[PDB]
């Protein structure tokens, strides 16, 4: 079988830089007939993969220039010229010149875009999941960068742990910020025994935490 | 438009198989290869095998040779890949894919679940402000297996959208998203999530009204 190594599992550039990732095989791919049966792909989260370049060097139409392949019979190179939000994702190479078809491993490109304080956001339960018995409070922290945050929160002054669901999204596809949803559900009793609400955020921006909260009585 | 249409999810239990289904459309399906490629959660992409529609040629991917089974209708244009005795390392998605010239075009993928649990439809709760722009959200908890879909105002805001991948807690998964616009602009312009399980056939909108 053909091997296909892609040698970096990830690369960071700050955007507007340039960036190149490599994939080497493990026989020529350069046919008798002249072609190179070499594929890049980029495939963004929750996407399929999405065509580049086909014949190791042809840009696919709808593609921006800005994006190039090159190589030797065995070494290649996706060049990408001032990478951008958008770009953000993991590049897989992939030979068709023999079976079975195989793929590099991808490389993860990550952009190291300007430090971004959260922008938090706090929601009570809503009265239809009240009526239906539960009661969860939702915190957005929002359009951040890094990625590493925290999130506290307090029922009436005292920290509350379990209940809590946090999720982080992938980088912005406009922006490179990263955002995180927490949600801390509760009985709707234990949401009726209580007033004071808050979440909050301590990011690397700053030593003292970004908070929301609100009073349910209120 | 070149298209291949695969649904968007398969609960399958334990032992049992499972057959993918690959829907074309825009060019003569009997002229091109449908290929088949596996991606775990996280993970890359790995490729099953091939068929030749017009004949029912197939290559298989070591790998996967006792595990999947290739063929094709050509009276629906459809093909095919039969998984049998599924396994919790069968959980991923499945892409079907076709090469046209040089030119490959894919499928969205069918989620494939293996689980013994039953499918259950999310419950999706609007969330807004407490009673410049303003923020508001949509919660989706409880459901199973993955995935879901959520847009809002059937895709027409798009701007300032974060949905937040879907977290397994408790048997269970949940969703948000949330959408910034100008305060201006709501509640005088409606906002609306929508969400779609496809597990579980279901497609529901809640309106986000002011406290
Ligand atoms: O036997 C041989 O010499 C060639 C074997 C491989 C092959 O037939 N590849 C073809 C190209 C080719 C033609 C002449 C010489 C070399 C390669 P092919 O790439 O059209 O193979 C058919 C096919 O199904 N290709 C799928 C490639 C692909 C797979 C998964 C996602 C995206 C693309």
């Amino acid at each position: 079988d053909i091997v296909m190594t892609q040698a970096a599992p990830s690369v960071p550039v700050t955007p507007g830089e340039s960036v190149s990732i490599s994939c080497r095989s493990s026989k020529s791919l350069l046919h008798s007939n002249g072609n190179t049966y070499l594929y890049w792909f980029l495939q963004r989260p929750g996407q399929s993969p999405q065509l580049l370049i086909y014949r190791m060097s042809n840009l696919a139409s709808g593609v921006p220039d800005r994006f190039s392949g090159s190589g030797s019979g065995t070494a290649f190179t996706l060049r990408i010229s001032r990478v951008e939000a958008e770009d953000v994702g993991v590049y897989y190479c992939l030979q068709h010149l023999e079976y079975p078809f195989t793929f590099g491993a991808g490389t993860k490109l990550e952009l190291k875009r300007a430090d971004a304080a959260p922008t938090v956001s706090i929601f009570p339960p809503s009265s239809e999941q009240l009526t239906s018995g539960g009661a969860s409070v939702v915190c957005f922290l929002n359009n951040f960068y890094p990625k590493d945050i925290n999130v506290k929160w307090k029922i009436d002054g005292s920290e509350r742990q379990n209940g809590v669901l946090n999720s982080w999204t992938d980088q912005d596809s406009k922006d490179s910020t990263y955002s995180m949803s927490s949600t801390l559900t509760l009985t709707k009793d234990e949401y009726e025994r209580h007033n004071s609400y808050t979440c909050e955020a301590t990011h690397k921006t700053s030593t003292s935490p970004i908070v929301k909260s609100f009073n349910r009585n209120e | 438009q070149v298209q291949l249409q695969q649904p968007g999810a398969e609960l399958v239990k334990p032992g049992a198989s499972v057959k993918l289904s690959c829907k074309a459309s825009g060019y003569t399906f009997t002229n091109y290869w449908i290929n088949w490629v596996k991606q775990r959660p996280g993970q890359g992409l790995e490729w099953i095998g091939n068929i030749y529609p017009g004949s029912s040629y197939t290559h298989y991917n070591e790998k996967f040779k006792n595990k999947a089974t290739l063929t094709v209708d050509t009276s629906s244009s459809t093909a095919y890949m039969q998984l049998s005795s599924l396994t919790s390392d069968d959980s991923a998605v499945y892409y079907c894919a076709n090469k046209l010239g040089w030119f490959p075009y894919w499928g969205q993928g069918t989620l494939v679940t293996v689980s013994a649990a039953k499918t259950t439809a999310p419950s999706v709760y609007p969330l807004a402000p407490v009673c410049s722009s303003v923020t508001l959200g949509c919660l989706v908890k409880g459901y199973f297996p993955e995935p879901v879909t959520l847009t809002w105002n059937s895709g027409s805001l798009s701007s300032g959208v974060h949905t937040f991948p879907a977290v397994l807690q408790s048997d269970l998964y949940t969703l948000s998203s949330s959408v910034t616009v100008t305060s201006s602009t709501w509640p005088s312009q409606s906002i609306t999530c929508n969400v779609a399980h496809p597990a579980s056939s279901t497609k529901v909108d809640k309106k986000i009204e002011p406290r």
